[PDB]
This record gives structure tokens, C-alpha cells and sequence, in this order.
């Protein structure tokens, strides 16, 4: 069980850790988050009480170093940093725990929600989508644009999701225009799975990371990426059976976790209607179709 | 985006453009089978590809053999149309290639866009205009070459005959759309109006009769009257 200490909390802020969240008051003696489960990526996220615009946060894995949060009064945000001195860090964490100034990652033992949302998400893949190679952790916020969004403007601060475009030469083989446009199996299996992702795990990892950025930061380009990756599979007549079974589970936990109040901005009516009712895979997502029909029948 | 009443003069500027109409590509007669079920029999069709500035018509005849053993023919017809338009653009010298293609039906946008990915500088556009190009098979000489075809064939026409010697493109296109609108609303009546006076003939190298300027005005008036009558009938107004 790992710890992300905080130097202090000088400004009033809602703090998120994965799917949990806590209100901290201006100058409240809050010194961080303990009992963080080893074995998963995590995201620690922020919304200032005074500016409910700019949700922002840090993807990290405690196996990769000792990480703390410290408020920067110049840049006006909670910043993640690495402590390279192992003994200084253990000594800081031990004091804050003794003084019980830390909230406990509040995991219910029965509850596999975070595992289910992050099954294929790897910290090494996050660091290729979010490029800042001098840090072991990755910053994301509401306003960051995707490489694809920039083509249709600062590359340093962009989300480098794999570009998917159904009306592109990459997607359509010369002489198989109608076939490749109505059945995207070629684009999914040869171009994307064998060509770029190499395996279904890396594909699912990017899909899951795009969803979580959409949900935790309301990042619009992430939302577009998540829908595109769903639609490419649902619009393919030929998908390995294990990928369909696993997609059903992934989407089930995503729909189960989505705040009921955000379904109107985070869910694309056209894509979901097409995927559940018209697509080749319309009969292949039983768990996903049941939770969508019971929780968001309006959208459908 | 879409071509409408507001951006109408753009049709007659010096940027090469083509209208594509796919409404006569897939044509059937519906009949009873011996067992009393219904079946279709396909007949020859055509893609109607028109430069509205020059009057040049690229009539690609669609022979019934292209449908043999194919499923979902009304969907395939949109893709076949896009394949043939794409092949036509690639067969034209660069300086003759269109800068825009306007499709008369929105269902042609995705098929044409996907066939034309090699031509990112050619804009594919829909239109708000309700163009009567479906009535092209009411022009006797176009109907005759489609129905006699025994194989795939491209036939070049000028749908304005020699009118551009006397009138602007704008005026030629308005005359064309009025003739086709009449032919579409009441074919028999429209055709009586065009051929009633036997002294006015159709030249071997033309589609329409050799009307003087004065006779075109009378003809245009008869077509307007035909259209408004049928409108009162359709709508009991």
C-alpha cells in the first residue's frame, strides 16, 4: 500500500483519487492520500472551489517512484513532483501518518471497479499519449486537444491518441472502397491491431484511458477517441470472439461508473444507437445493451 | 457546403464543376411470378453527369449485367455511381478535372467522398435545389442509347445543343430545368408541346428541336402553363 503526501493545501479544492473525491478547505491541515493499491495506474485530480473550470490531474504508478503534491502559488496549481531521496520521503510519510493527516484510499474489498476500468491501461502507454519524458507521471486537463483535433495547436501539450478516420486512405484499400467503408474489419484487424497497436490489449488500454480522461476532466477530444474506438469494432463484421466478450465487459463498467447527470455530454447518441441496434455487433454486447437500456433509455 | 437559391450564379462561373444524378442508375420493372409472388427485372440505367456551364453530358450507361449475382442493389448503385464518376475524373486531363462535384441526392456524398480520397482538392457538395434530372430518360435520344446498349458504354452529349451560340449558360440551364420539370410533371403533354408543329425538327446531332428565339419564348410559356395547371390538380388549389 503506497502514499502520495501533500506539502500543504493552501487553496480550497475538490481532490479526486480514481473514482473517489474529497473536499479540502483553504489551509486545512491535509497531508495526502495513503493505502493506494499497488498494481494499478491511478489518477489524482483537482477542481479549485473558486474556478469550476479547468479540472486537471496526474496519471501515476507508485511502483515507478515516490510522488508528492505541492501547490505552486506562481502557476496556481497543485503539481505532482518526484522525491529522489528515499529516506527523506519515508521519513515525511511516516510523520504525516503518525499525525493522521492523510485520507485513506477508500477501497471496498468486494469492489473491482477500478481494476475493471484500468485492466489494460499501462503507465508506459499513457507516457506515449502524453509526452513529457522528464517526468514518470502524466498531466492531463479539460482543455488539452488531441493530435487529430489539431489537424482540423501547441504539440507539447497535446493528447497523441492513435488517429482513426473512417474516410481516410489508411482506412480504405483502393478497389475495396464500398467493402472497407461498410465493413471496417480490414482497418480494425490489419491496419490498427496488427499494424499499430500490435495486440487487442494496447487497443483496449487506449480506449480505457480515453474514457477516463473524458469522464474525469470532461476532455472532449478523449470522448471523440473513446467513441471512435468503439465504433471501429462495432462496424467490423470480423472481430475475434475474445475481443467482443472483453469489449462488452469494458463498456459495461464504463457505463456503470458514468455520473448519471453527465450522460447527455459524455455519450454520443448516434454511435451508441448504431453500435447496439444497427452494427454487425448489435447482438454481441449483451451486458452493455442491458445496462444502457436500464440506465439511459432516453439516449436510445 | 450545400448549393441553394442563394449561391446559384456559382454554377456559371469559370471553376469547372459537374452535377451527378444517380436516380436512373438502378431501374426495375416490378412483376408477378407464376406462384403469384413479386419479382423485379432490372433494365439498363445511366449516370447523369453534367457540366452546367458548357452543357457537356457524360452519360455512363449502366448495363443490367453489372447487377448479376449482387445483393442490396439500391446501395450498390450509389457505390457503382461513385466508382464511375471517380474513373471519369481520372480519365480527364488535370486542367479538365472538376474543382467541385455536386450530387443531386445526399446519399451519394459518402460513396463519392470515399471514391475521391485521391482528390482531396475536389469538393463534394450536396444541393438544396430539387433538380429534375430524373426526367433525362424522357429525352428520346438519351432513352434510345440506354435501352439499346448491350454492354457498359460512355456516350458524350451537349444537353444545350447549340443554344450557347445565342444565350448565356444561366439562361441555357433555366431552359433545360424548365423542359425537364415539364417532362417530369406530365411527359405526354410536355412531349406534345415540343413536337406538335412538324415543320420544326430535331437535327441529327441535337436532342431538342431547332426553335427560333421567338418560338423558344412560346415553348417556354407553354411549359410554365403545363407546370402550374398540374400543380393546381396535384394540390386541388
Amino acid at each position: 500500500m503506497n502514499t502520495v503526501p501533500f506539502t500543504s493545501a493552501p487553496i480550497e479544492v475538490t481532490i479526486g483519487i480514481d473514482q473517489y473525491s474529497f473536499n479540502v478547505k483553504e489551509n486545512q491541515p491535509f497531508h495526502g492520500i495513503k493505502d493506494i493499491p499497488i498494481g494499478h495506474v491511478h489518477v489524482i485530480h483537482f477542481q479549485h472551489a473558486d474556478n469550476s473550470s479547468m479540472r486537471y490531474g496526474y496519471w501515476f504508478d507508485c511502483r515507478m517512484g515516490n510522488f508528492y503534491i505541492q501547490y505552486d502559488p506562481k502557476d496556481g496549481l497543485y503539481k505532482m513532483m518526484e522525491e529522489r531521496d528515499g529516506a527523506k520521503f519515508e521519513n515525511i510519510v511516516h510523520n504525516f501518518k503518525e499525525r493522521q493527516m492523510m485520507v485513506s484510499y477508500p477501497k471496498i474489498d468486494e469492489d473491482d471497479t477500478w481494476y475493471n476500468l484500468t485492466e489494460f491501461v499501462q503507465m508506459d502507454k499513457i507516457r506515449k499519449i502524453v509526452r513529457k519524458d522528464e517526468n514518470q507521471f502524466s498531466y492531463v486537463d479539460s482543455s488539452m486537444t488531441t493530435v487529430q483535433e489539431n489537424e482540423l495547436s501547441d504539440p507539447a501539450h497535446s493528447l497523441n491518441y492513435t488517429v482513426i478516420n473512417f474516410k481516410s486512405r489508411e482506412a480504405i484499400r483502393p478497389g475495396h472502397e464500398m467493402e472497407d467503408f461498410l465493413d471496417k474489419s480490414y482497418y480494425l484487424n490489419t491496419v490498427m491491431l496488427q499494424g499499430i497497436f500490435k495486440n487487442s490489449s494496447n487497443y483496449f488500454g487506449e480506449l480505457q484511458f480515453a474514457f477516463l480522461n473524458a469522464m474525469f476532466f470532461g476532455n472532449y477530444g478523449s470522448s471523440l477517441q473513446w467513441h471512435a474506438m468503439i465504433e471501429l469494432i462495432c462496424s467490423s463484421a470480423t472481430v475475434p470472439k475474445h475481443m467482443l466478450d472483453k469489449l462488452d465487459e469494458i463498456l459495461y463498467y464504463q457505463i456503470k461508473t458514468l455520473p448519471e447527470q453527465y450522460s447527455d455530454i459524455l455519450l454520443n447518441e448516434r454511435v451508441w444507437n448504431i453500435c447496439l441496434y444497427s452494427s454487425f455487433q448489435k447482438n454481441s454486447l449483451h451486458n452493455t445493451e442491458k445496462i444502457m437500456e436500464n440506465k439511459y433509455p432516453e439516449l436510445l | 457546403g450545400a448549393m441553394n437559391s442563394s449561391n446559384y450564379a456559382e454554377l456559371f462561373n469559370n471553376d469547372i464543376k459537374l452535377f451527378v444524378d444517380d436516380t436512373n442508375v438502378y431501374r426495375v420493372t416490378v412483376h408477378k411470378t407464376f406462384e403469384g409472388n413479386v419479382a423485379t427485372k432490372a433494365i439498363n440505367g445511366c449516370i447523369f453527369t453534367l457540366n452546367p456551364k458548357t452543357g457537356h453530358l457524360f452519360l455512363k450507361i449502366i448495363h443490367t449485367s453489372v447487377w448479376a449475382g449482387q445483393k442490396r442493389l439500391s446501395q450498390l448503385a450509389k457505390w457503382k455511381t461513385a466508382e464511375e464518376v471517380s474513373a471519369l475524373v481520372r480519365s480527364l486531363p488535370k486542367e479538365e478535372q472538376p474543382k467541385q462535384i455536386i450530387v443531386t441526392r445526399k446519399a451519394m456524398l459518402d460513396p463519392l467522398e470515399v471514391h475521391m480520397l485521391d482528390f482531396p482538392n475536389i469538393a463534394i457538395r450536396p444541393t438544396e435545389l430539387r433538380l429534375p434530372f430524373s426526367a433525362a430518360m424522357s429525352i428520346d435520344k438519351l432513352s434510345d442509347v440506354v435501352m439499346k446498349a448491350t454492354e457498359p458504354q460512355m456516350v458524350l452529349f451537349n444537353i444545350y445543343d447549340d443554344w450557347l451560340d445565342r444565350i448565356s449558360s444561366y439562361t441555357a440551364f433555366s431552359r433545360l430545368t424548365l423542359l425537364l420539370r415539364a417532362l417530369k410533371t406530365n411527359e405526354e403533354s410536355a412531349k406534345m408541346i415540343l413536337l406538335s408543329d412538324p415543320t420544326i425538327t430535331i437535327k441529327s446531332y441535337h436532342l431538342w428541336p431547332s426553335f427560333t428565339d421567338e418560338q423558344w419564348i412560346t415553348i417556354e410559356s407553354q411549359m410554365r402553363d403545363l407546370i402550374l395547371t398540374e400543380y393546381g390538380r396535384k394540390y386541388n388549389v
